[PDB]
């Protein structure tokens, strides 16, 4: 949960 | 013991005590979000 541009995270 | 009448009582054992350390450790999480994922989540990130 982090960085809300990566999909992933 | 088990002292007789007349013996001229001695002295027994006594107890050995042993001591043991417990030190008391640390456990640290650091988990790393981004302000705007905190802002803009439909989800409360904080709380899970």
């Amino acid at each position: 949960a982090l960085n809300s541009a990566v999909a992933a995270e | 013991g088990w002292a007789s009448e007349t013996a001229a009582l001695s002295e027994t054992a006594t107890p050995q005590i042993d001591r043991i350390t417990i030190p008391l450790h640390e456990l640290a999480a650091m988990p790393k979000a981004s302000q705007r994922l905190l802002d803009d989540s439909a989800f409360d990130i904080e709380t899970w």
